[PDB]
């Protein structure tokens, strides 16, 4: 169902593709409850995950702005923070955001997502890169005995 | 390709040289 | 052409006692003058008056109908060879020095020594199990000479060395006569109780060679294996290959030591017999040129068709603490990120995988009211299901209680090597875990086999070296305790885990059903064999795990079966083969500009690949039919002609006609014409022209293609009354029940034509077919008219594009350099101007979104796919358990129905900025039609499209309606 | 035992082109004592490396 009203929403065609690589996303009947249980654990067990994703799945993409906005990023790798945010910096939000000029050139080292807080101006935009970008974990510690 | 049909041609050169040497060393 | 009008010499050369032509045609009034035609015809010969008359009374026949067939009305015994041989027994036969086979019957002693009873005799040592008959051959040999006995200037000489070396067979032939074959094309004990035992695959071997001469040193090279062959049955083809391995060292783009040990491969070569092939070498060596190569490679080529070491069983079985190397870690690399839904039900899918499952011991079944003896693997799934004798979570022990059959793999040059045959839940408890295995090693180089859809070039290519042959390590007793201690160490998704690690430990300790004479003797066994699913990718982890092991900057490093290199000379060379000895592994380490290998040699910078595919002399006697053997003759021809060697076209043109002719009566035989054998259908033998796929352009062709795909598939009674029991019910209904969900059918209906199209293998079905198939075929010849096609194919189609293509002269430059030498100058043209590729292309809709959701453990045929993506998004299946795709699954299966991937085409880069030319289907007609015109003529043309936007609706109805035509025989998938 | 736990922390394959050519490691229940007698005898014999 959700898939069929998915490939209507965004209007289709014949060797004409623009968001058809977002799909390869249906099966949840399983990745739903993985990504879910996977999601806990990590928390808990405070594990730190990576990340497989394509440059071509611009909605996989958006979600990561889901995830992120949640985990405080210092739960996943470093080369994993880097390789998404730059991502989306660099082919989601300048290339529509008449904001290209410098897709965003960069060079490892310092935070590439971070640097785009003291980028650009806008509030709405603005108050997500603060709250994502400095968001963190609470050290808390008693809890009805150590 | 050329950097392995010149490990070869530069194990000869290096070779009969190292060697040369060899003769002035009375070593068994 | 040339094909119907040879046939007639052939004919006419056999037969000397009439030859009635057969015209068809789509026009009607020509067709009932063709009838005319024929009638008269037989009245005429069936009353011994000329028919010249005739002729000139059917000019119309002739000139503008097509020819179906030509029939032979004789009256001898088919005896002509004993007659036309003598002429030819001039020289003085042969005789074979019965001292040089280490193993007594692999000498060529006289058959009532070998057997002297009856009961005792076998051909199983020496079957060229072949459908073709040694007369045939002979005869086909006479009548090339025949044809060629005038020939002038450079075309004599080949005759004269032709004539020369046939003399050998038919002198040694004649002084025991020309053996009679029977039905079976097999030799009985009466016909051979007085000759030496390996004539007949000898005279099939020289005969092979001889008709593949041309060049002084082919005869040469032809004239010593012929004669060192007769005598020599278990070392010539060893010793005349073995140098080639050393001398691809010796060419640019040696330790003192390596010179050494070549000479002692020329010595052994010498000691042996040989003498001019040797001293071809030691000429090759004075200069050791790239330039005079080519015939270093003839020499190795050749080799391989003096015919197939078949020893007994039992001497095959015979030859069988710093074990770091035990790495083998790459086991759960493979297998560390896979709760997989494959994991879990492993079950199911090497069950549903049975189809392509090895082989297990012929059993006997029952089904409904009747007994079968089968030896599918999947078969007996459903008689244990239906028996309560399935049990899988019990997987039978394989040691002194419970042995393991035996089966074998021969090959030219090299000790025969044997194959397990464990039960059914061996492939079962391993078919998920290898699949899932060999994921990691389709994207993991090291693996030079599996990477991608990676063909034999990029593996060229990638050799900035070290290369062996651990072959004889492979099958070492000393392997099976660490390749077995790996694996298991390594080891719903509990069960299968666990269930793998057992089929080790059963085999750790493995016993083997060895026959020994007409007795099963049983022996031990402390050696790995082949047999199991994870055999070719477990072999591998251990083989990468052993060079990783041995290994004074590792560039490459790669696997491929029976070798493994790596690119990082006479200290490490020693360094290595101490370190292999170390092991107690019996290898082959060299060390190099160039490497090769059982599959790939690289001399001088250049790719070659070896050419030995014997074509007269079979491995073993599969369930292939005479038509089918000769499609089969006709691609292995093709494959040789592409690689290096090359039988002489003429004489495979009388090979396809002895083999698909068939007989309506006692004196009557029905020589299929070249119209019938070649049109692209699903008894299409070969091509009118080597390298060229035609497809119906005129009416005749279309009208004859949609008249053959009737006749195609004919029920068998028997394969239809097994689906009727309960057992073939229950099976599939047991197999669905845990896979589907809402109304599958569409899947349900696919699963049973899935075991309805293999079930003919069982004898009585292939046989009732294929003997039921020629009261069809026969017949279909006769009259047709009257067909209600509708169903279209490609043939169809592209006879729709061609009217709107217009071809202009247009020139291309070469520019690509050779890097495969032996390809056919006129195949080498069109890499040369338009290059090659290092890729298959895809043609199974593997690579798309909507077979990856399905990817359920359920998979789908490219069939399905296409069927399944032509449907409307409501029906669109999911029943599984989970777009516009719809374009890329159109694409393989056009890709698929075209061969792109099989025959020369997969060596033309089909995206080359050169292939310009051209002003989906429009383009790859334009671009095969382009390529095709380049290889019958050395230039290129330039096609113009213009096609109408009303033409383009009609014509994307077609593309989703198109049917196929199954002969897989047309195979040339060399690398 | 060593080279495994090595594994673990050494983090192989981590997209450097280049790799196995550090692992050529091995045979050091030799190489040490190689290494081990190579390194005094220079010392004594007064040789130089």
């Amino acid at each position: 169902a959700q898939i069929q009203k998915m490939s209507q929403d965004l209007q289709l065609e014949a060797l004409t593709i623009q968001s058809e690589t977002q799909f390869l996303t249906g099966i949840n009947s399983q990745a739903a409850n993985d990504c879910f249980k996977t999601l806990i654990a990590a928390m808990l067990s405070q594990r730190t995950m990576s990340l497989d994703f394509v440059t071509t799945n611009y909605m996989s993409l958006i979600s990561g702005m889901w995830l992120l906005t949640v985990v405080p990023n210092d739960m996943f790798i470093r080369e994993s923070l880097v390789a998404c945010q730059l991502a989306i910096v660099n082919t989601i939000i300048y290339p529509a955001f008449g904001m290209q000029r410098m897709h965003y050139r960069n060079g490892d080292p310092q935070t590439p997502f971070q640097i785009a807080e003291q980028q650009i101006q806008n509030f709405q935009v603005a108050n997500w890169l603060h709250f994502v970008n400095n968001n963190q974990f609470r050290q808390v510690v008693i809890d009805g005995v150590l | 390709q050329l950097l392995e049909v010149l490990k070869t041609k530069e194990e000869h050169q290096k070779e009969i040289q190292y060697e040369i040497l060899q003769k002035t060393i009375p070593t068994f | 052409g040339k094909y119907n009008l040879i046939l007639s010499e052939y004919l006419s050369f056999i037969y000397n006692s009439v030859q009635i032509p057969i015209y068809y045609s789509s026009n009607s009034e020509l067709e009932n003058r063709c009838i005319e035609f024929h009638s008269k015809c037989l009245e005429n010969s069936k009353n011994g008056l000329s028919l010249r008359k005739l002729f000139v009374e059917y000019n119309d026949v002739i000139e503008n109908a097509t020819l179906l067939s030509i029939l032979s009305y004789s009256y001898d015994k088919y005896n002509a060879v004993e007659r036309k041989l003598v002429k030819y027994a001039k020289g003085k036969p042969l005789e074979a020095d019965l001292t040089v086979n280490e193993l007594d019957y692999e000498n060529n002693k006289m058959t009532s020594e070998l057997f002297p009873t009856a009961e005792e005799y076998t051909d199983s040592l020496m079957d060229p199990a072949i459908l073709t008959s040694l007369s045939s051959n002979l005869n086909a040999v006479m009548f090339w000479l025949e044809k060629h006995e005038n020939d002038v200037a450079e075309k004599l000489k080949v005759y004269k060395r032709r004539l020369d070396l046939f003399t050998i067979v038919a002198s040694t032939i004649n002084k025991y006569g020309v053996p009679r074959h029977n039905a079976k094309y097999r030799y009985e004990y009466d016909v051979m109780k007085d000759k030496p035992y390996y004539l007949v695959t000898w005279a099939n071997s020289s005969i092979e060679m001889l008709m593949s001469v041309f060049s002084h040193d082919d005869y040469l090279i032809a004239k010593e294996l012929i004669v060192l062959s007769y005598s020599n049955r278990s070392t010539l083809a060893k010793l005349v290959s073995s140098p080639m391995s050393i001398l691809v060292a010796l060419v640019d783009i040696v330790p003192d030591q390596t010179f050494d040990e070549l000479n002692q491969m020329l010595d052994n070569m010498r000691k042996a017999g040989l003498v001019d092939i040797p001293k071809m070498i030691q000429d090759w060596l004075v200069d050791r040129s790239i330039e005079k190569f080519p015939l270093m490679a003839k020499i190795y080529s050749w080799s391989f068709h003096v015919g197939f070491r078949k020893q007994k069983m039992l001497d095959a079985a015979l030859d069988q603490e710093m074990y770091e190397y035990t790495l083998i870690d790459e086991v759960v690399k493979m297998l560390e990120e896979p709760d997989d839904h494959l994991l879990r039900d492993s079950e199911l899918a090497g069950l549903l995988s049975m189809s392509s499952a090895s082989n297990g011991e012929s059993r006997q079944l029952k089904f409904g009211r009747k007994t079968i003896f089968s030896t599918k693997k999947n078969m007996h799934v459903m008689d244990d299901m239906a028996n309560e004798r399935y049990t899988p979570g019990i997987i039978p022990p394989v040691n002194v209680d419970k042995p393991i059959p035996l089966g074998r793999r021969d090959v030219p040059g090299r000790r025969t090597r044997i194959i397990f045959i464990l039960p059914y839940e061996y492939f079962i408890a391993q078919h998920a875990v290898v699949e899932k295995m060999l994921i990691y090693a389709k994207h993991t180089r090291e693996y030079a086999e599996f990477y991608s859809q990676s063909n034999q070039l990029l593996s060229y290519g990638d050799v900035f070296v070290l290369y062996t042959d651990v072959s004889q390590w492979d099958s070492s007793q000393h392997n099976t305790q660490p390749f077995r201690k790996g694996i298991i160490m390594g080891l719903k998704v509990l069960q299968t885990l666990n269930l793998y690690k057992q089929t080790q430990i059963n085999l750790m300790d493995s016993y083997v059903q060895i026959p020994d004479g007409n007795v099963i003797k049983k022996i031990q066994y402390g050696a790995v064999a082949s047999g199991e699913k994870q055999t070719k990718a477990a072999n591998s982890i251990a083989n990468l795990a052993l060079i990783k092991t041995v290994l004074h900057a590792t560039k490459i490093i790669r696997v491929d079966g029976d070798d493994n290199y790596a690119v990082l000379i006479q200290d490490v060379s020693n360094d290595v083969r101490e370190t292999y000895a170390r092991m107690n592994a019996k290898v082959k380490a060299l060390v190099s500009v160039g490497i090769e290998i059982a599959k790939r040699y690289i001399a001088g910078g250049k790719i070659f690949f070896r050419a030995g595919i014997n074509l007269l002399n079979n491995e073993k006697r599969g369930q292939s039919t005479q038509w089918d053997q000769a499609a089969i003759l006709y691609s292995n021809y093709i494959v040789n002609r592409l690689r290096g060697f090359e039988t002489d076209r003429e004489f495979i043109l009388t090979k396809i006609m002895q083999m698909t002719s068939v007989a309506i009566t006692g004196s009557l035989r029905l020589f299929p014409s070249e119209r019938v054998l070649t049109t692209n259908s699903t008894f299409k033998v070969f091509d009118s022209e080597d390298f060229i796929i035609e497809y119906g352009t005129t009416v005749d062709e279309v009208y004859i293609q949609r008249a053959f795909m009737s006749l195609s598939s004919q029920k068998s009674g028997i394969a239809d009354e097994i689906a009727a029991s309960s057992t073939f019910k229950n099976y599939v209904t047991r197999l669905s029940e845990q896979l589907l969900f809402s109304k599958n059918n569409i899947v349900s209906r696919g699963i049973a034509l899935t075991e309805k199209a293999k079930l003919n293998s069982y004898a009585p079905i292939s046989l009732e077919k294929r003997r039921a198939q020629i009261s069809a075929l026969l017949t279909m010849l006769q009259k047709p008219v009257t067909f209600k096609s509708s169903k279209i194919t490609i043939n169809d189609i592209l006879r729709d594009i061609k009217p709107f293509f217009t071809v202009s002269d247009a020139h291309l430059p070469i520019q690509y350099q050779k890097f495969m030498p032996t390809l056919p100058d006129n195949v080498q043209y069109i890499i040369q101007c338009i290059g090659s590729r290092t890729y298959q292309i895809e043609d199974d809709g593997s690579k798309s979104a909507i077979s990856r959701l399905i990817s359920s453990v359920y998979k789908p045929s490219i069939e399905e796919l296409y069927k399944v993506i032509s449907l409307h998004e409501n029906e669109i299946y999911l029943s599984l358990g989970i777009y516009s795709d719809k374009y890329r699954i159109l694409e393989s299966y056009v890709y698929n129905l075209l061969s792109i991937n099989y025959g020369c085409y997969q060596l033309f880069d089909f995206n080359s900025p050169d292939l310009k030319l051209i002003r989906f289907i429009l383009h790859l007609y334009a671009k095969l039609e382009v390529i095709n015109y380049a290889i019958k003529n050395g230039s290129w043309i330039s096609l113009f499209c213009n096609y109408p936007k009303s033409e383009m609706i009609k014509l994307w109805k077609k593309m989703w309606n198109i049917t196929s035509l199954r002969s897989p025989y047309t195979n040339a998938n060399f690398f």
